[PDB]
């Protein structure tokens, strides 16, 4: 969801852009806390954002934040739909 | 636009031969002897003084403070028409009794109340009291006029001739009039669908404003000529009163409007072709008491799905399959919104109608699954005339059962349309429209999908060929009657049959939605209307708002107008004005032409882009305001757009403002209207007010006239203090993701400190809401420092999986402490954030169903 190894045991998630700070239990809370949207990689409530798709294909590439969880597959490997419920199958290759 | 297809008053016969009648003592008169009241009704008996010709009046008083007189011939040749199916039911009565008597006058009070009502009789004149309180005259200046049933055999009376056409008049003439004055009121409104201001101008000096439903090709703009449409239903507004006169007729109407019971400051009157009096008189004494009464009359706005209130996108050549799928990848690939991609009349097989060319389109019902697949809905059009062909079966099928409109001398009208020729038929048999409604059957419409649906145009009707650009007047339809007689509600027949073969496809459970050029009063329960073909102009988009204003004085509250407009291809600033302008009206579409181009917001330039997707984005976030606001104008008939007098009864500078308008009573919305303007006024009315902008959420004092400057990127919105507004943040592609999304609240403190909103959920596309009362009503109240929510209808169950996520308070002081109590749980504390230079408070996830009530208390 982030593609980046940005570690939440040890430190709380500060930031990205520098401007605002919370702790690591509020990623991934639905919530966007941060102007930024950093804090919500792989959920949409963040207007402003990005959602790495993980795939064995060959197309890696973002997708934008509202692409996750609408009930439209958006990428090759049926990730985005991973708590709507509309079930999808890969098409990599 | 070219005047010379058109009629005026001197080229109308009726017209010319009722307004050279003066105003003065008229000849009709009242004989009390001849007098019978009963419980149902009061009957009385008019005589002409002249030529002796018997008459009936009959006077009735409806509950909720109305009333209904229809005067109609004693002994009549034949019956005269009387407009079926517009009212939706029989009206309750309320008993009249004579309270005194005189040998001249006599007075009847109207129920258990103070209204009373009374007939003089030489002259004859009806007068409305409240109580000691004198509200309008009718027949004050002696304009009745009556022409009666002539001779079964003077230039006008008899079979008249157009440019090239001619009109017989087998029956003669048969002209109605009446007039009635307002004492004390100079404000009037209504007769929509006329191209002027919201306030109807004085029509002495010019031709009186026509109720006519005309094909104006390229019309212009404050002219008192006809439209597609035509609702006579008016509006006198006072400071203290406020009166409503409904005109029910469906002939060729003319209504002057005077200034001047020797003095009412304002006259009105109507002429019409054929049939009886009737007229209903509501009494108010308020605005929205006149718009109850009105819903009562002639029912209530139809609850739209929730799709329609989205971005609709529609072009005139669309040529292949291939093309909606290059729209909807452009869409879905510039992150733009939208819902329902539009076809014009290129995807039938040579405006065949009900199938699909094979070589237009391969599979239709493959692309439909396809663009359903991306949760969007495609509209097809479907005009009320067919071509007379062999094969397309729809011809041969209405000829056999013989619906159709018969000609002068009983042939079949056959009126030619430019592919071939063309059929009419006639939508006044109530077989024909059962006939239409089980032609959209899923196995009847070939390529037939749910998210599939038909738009209504040329349903006046257009006739390329005929007197005007309609059809002829001695047509003789179903029953026995006349095309004069039954003109005005062919375009609501035509609704009513599509509505109602929309809803019967899915067995009575989805939500039709049918969108139709041509209306009449009571049309608004079929679905929308739109302000037929507009010029890219900046004079229209400042007429766009009066236009949409009038329709929802009368009930069609879902009114709009094409987006960038049809003819004369827009400047990119004219463009990203008018979308701007679109973005607050209830309906929302953008249409083009054959000698235009494309304009997609994908193809504008780039800078004009972001102010597109932030439009878009604006328009998409307010859709759960939208659906409430809709909501209650389905239950309650309040229109939705509506100018900013109905809301300040007492403010005369709101009485002639058409520039800015309100969006329910939270919203002020005042568009730029002016090529590269540097700036607005925007009149803020309310005797200690606030309202807060909604970019900068600066708290301006009212009532003034501020001065805002403006951008390209601006769009002058303002939130009354005192309301709350829910939204939806986060965009999604299309109406239907944003369905389950979770909720953020706006709250709008009142200098009291106090707020109060109204939501309403669903699932938006079918009547559950009526049948199992599934439904979701909630009202939220701020007082003091406590925001509670609660059921405004008790009887609503529904579950939904939304979640309010967001609270955010206007105009208030940073607190100590925010809690949050629900039902039988230990109270938590939330985090917020709050902006001293704006005074604006965010209180973060309260995480809470909204179908379950909570308290939330800051310290
Ligand atoms: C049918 O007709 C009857 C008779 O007209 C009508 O009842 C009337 O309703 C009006 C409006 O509700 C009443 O007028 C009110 O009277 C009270 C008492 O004097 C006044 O205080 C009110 O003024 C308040 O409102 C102002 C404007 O909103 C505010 O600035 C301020 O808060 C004022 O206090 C208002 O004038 C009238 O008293 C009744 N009359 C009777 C006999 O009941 C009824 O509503 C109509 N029904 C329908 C369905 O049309
Ligand atoms: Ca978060
Ligand atoms: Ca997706």
């Amino acid at each position: 969801l982030t593609n980046h190894h940005f570690y939440d045991e040890s430190k709380p998630f500060t930031c990205l852009d520098g401007s605002a700070t919370i702790p690591f239990d509020q990623v991934n809370d639905d919530y966007c806390d941060c102007k930024d949207g950093s804090d919500e990689p792989g959920t949409a409530a963040c207007p402003n954002g990005s959602f790495h798709c993980t795939n064995t294909g060959y197309k890696p590439l973002y997708i934008p934040s509202n692409r996750v969880n609408d009930g439209v597959c958006d990428c090759c490997d049926g990730t985005d739909e991973y708590n709507s419920g509309v079930i999808c199958e890969n098409t990599c290759k | 636009v070219d005047r010379s297809n058109f009629k005026t008053c001197e080229e109308s016969s009726f017209c010319k031969r009722q307004r050279s009648i003066r105003p003065g003592l008229s000849p009709y008169r009242a004989l009390l002897d001849s007098l019978q009241l009963g419980p149902d009704s009061l009957t009385v008996h008019l005589i002409h003084e002249v030529t002796k010709v018997l008459l009936v009046l009959e006077l009735q008083g409806l509950q909720k403070n109305m009333t209904r007189f229809r005067i109609d011939e004693l002994e009549p040749r034949r019956p005269r028409y009387r407009v079926p199916d517009v009212l939706v039911a029989d009206p309750p009565i309320a008993r009249l009794s004579v309270s005194g008597r005189d040998e001249n006058s006599v007075e009847l009070t109207m129920a258990e109340g103070p209204y009373k009502i009374i007939l003089t009789a030489r002259p004859f004149r009806l007068d409305l009291l409240e109580d000691r309180s004198l509200l309008l005259s009718v027949n004050a200046r002696g304009l009745l006029e009556f022409e009666h049933q002539r001779a079964p055999r003077e230039p006008g009376a008899w079979e008249e001739t157009f440019k090239t056409h001619s009109d017989s008049k087998p029956y003669g003439p048969m002209s109605v009039g009446l007039d009635f004055s307002l004492p004390g009121m100079e404000h009037v409104y209504g007769i929509p669908e006329h191209a002027d201001n919201l306030r109807l101008k004085v029509t002495e000096g010019g031709e009186p404003y026509r109720l006519y439903n005309l094909d104006v090709f390229q019309y212009e703009l404050y002219n008192p000529m006809a439209l597609y449409g035509s609702v006579p239903v008016l509006l006198a507004h006072n400071p203290h009163r406020d009166l409503g006169i409904f005109w029910l007729n469906a002939a060729e109407t003319w209504v002057d409007i005077s200034s001047n019971g020797e003095t009412p400051q304002t006259d009105v009157r109507w002429m019409s072709e054929t049939g009886i009096i009737d007229v209903f008189l509501l009494l108010g004494p308020s605005i929205s008491d006149v718009f109850r009464q009105y819903a009562s009359l002639t029912g209530t706005q139809a609850l739209p799905p929730l799709f329609s209130l989205g971005y609709h996108q529609s072009r005139w050549n669309y040529r292949d399959e291939a093309d909606v799928l290059e729209v909807d990848q452009g869409f879905d690939d510039h992150n733009l919104p939208c819902d329902v991609i539009w076809l014009d009349i290129e995807h039938a097989d040579g405006k065949r109608y009900f199938t699909w060319d094979p070589s237009r389109f391969p599979q239709p019902r493959t692309m439909l699954e396809r663009l359903a697949s991306k949760r969007r809905k495609l509209v097809a059009i479907v005009d009320p005339h067919i071509k007379v062909d062999s094969g397309y079966r729809v011809h041969e099928e209405l000829r056999n059962l013989g619906l159709y409109v018969k000609t002068r001398d009983g042939s079949d009208y056959e009126g030619w349309c430019w592919p071939g020729s063309a059929g009419y038929p006639d939508f006044t048999n109530p077989t024909m429209r059962a006939w239409w409604a089980n032609m959209f059957s899923y196995d009847n419409y070939e390529g037939s999908a749910p998210n599939l649906f038909v738009w209504n145009d040329m349903n006046e009707p257009s006739v390329f060929n005929g007197p005007e650009v309609t059809m002829l007047k001695d047509a003789q339809h179903y029953g026995g009657w006349e095309h004069r007689d039954v003109h005005n509600i062919y375009g609501l027949y035509v609704h009513m049959a599509t509505a109602d073969g929309l809803r019967q496809r899915s067995g009575g459970m989805e939500r039709p939605f049918v969108l139709a050029r041509a209306f009449f009063a009571g049309s608004q329960r079929f679905g929308a209307v739109w302000t037929g073909d507009n010029t890219a102009e900046w004079d229209h988009l400042k007429i766009s708002i009066p236009m949409c204003l009038s329709l929802g004085l009368v009930g069609l509250s879902f009114c709009g107008a094409d987006v960038g407009g049809f003819f004369k291809n827009p400047e990119p600033e004219l463009l990203v004005r008018w979308y701007q302008m679109g973005a607050y009206q209830p309906f929302f579409r953008a249409h083009a032409h054959l000698d235009t181009g494309r304009r997609e917001p994908w193809l504008l330039p780039s800078q004009h882009n972001d102010i597109i997707r932030d439009a878009l984005g604006q328009r998409y976030s307010l859709l759960p305001f939208w659906y409430t606001l809709l909501y209650q104008a389905h239950r309650e008939g309040i229109p939705v757009m509506r100018p900013l007098w109905v809301q300040y009864p007492q403010d005369v500078t709101t009485f002639n403002i058409d520039d800015q308008y309100l969006l329910g009573d939270a919203l002020l919305v005042h568009p730029v209207s002016d090529s590269g303007a540097h700036g607005v006024q925007v009149y803020l009315p309310g005797q200690g007010e606030v309202w807060y902008d909604i970019q900068s959420y600066q708290k301006h004092h009212g009532p003034q006239t501020l001065y805002l400057p403006v951008t390209l990127s601006s769009i002058p919105v303002f939130q009354r203090g005192g309301t709350i507004v829910p939204r939806w943040m986060r965009v999604r592609r299309s109406s239907e993701c944003m369905k389950d999304d979770p909720i953020t609240l706006f709250v709008a403190l009142s200098p009291q400190g106090t707020a109060q909103g109204e939501l309403f959920l669903d699932d938006g596309h079918t009547f559950n809401y009526q049948t199992r009362q599934e439904f979701l009503l909630r009202r939220f109240s701020f007082s003091g420092n406590t925001l509670v929510s609660s059921s405004a209808d008790p009887e609503g169950h529904f579950e939904t999986p939304i979640w309010i996520e967001r609270v955010v308070i206007i105009g208030a002081g940073k607190p100590a402490a925010v809690v949050l109590q629900t039902k039988g749980s230990p109270e938590s504390r939330l985090s917020f954030q709050h902006d001293p230079e704006t005074s604006v408070l965010v209180l973060r996830k309260p995480g809470i169903n909204v179908a379950s009530d909570w308290s939330i208390h800051l310290r």
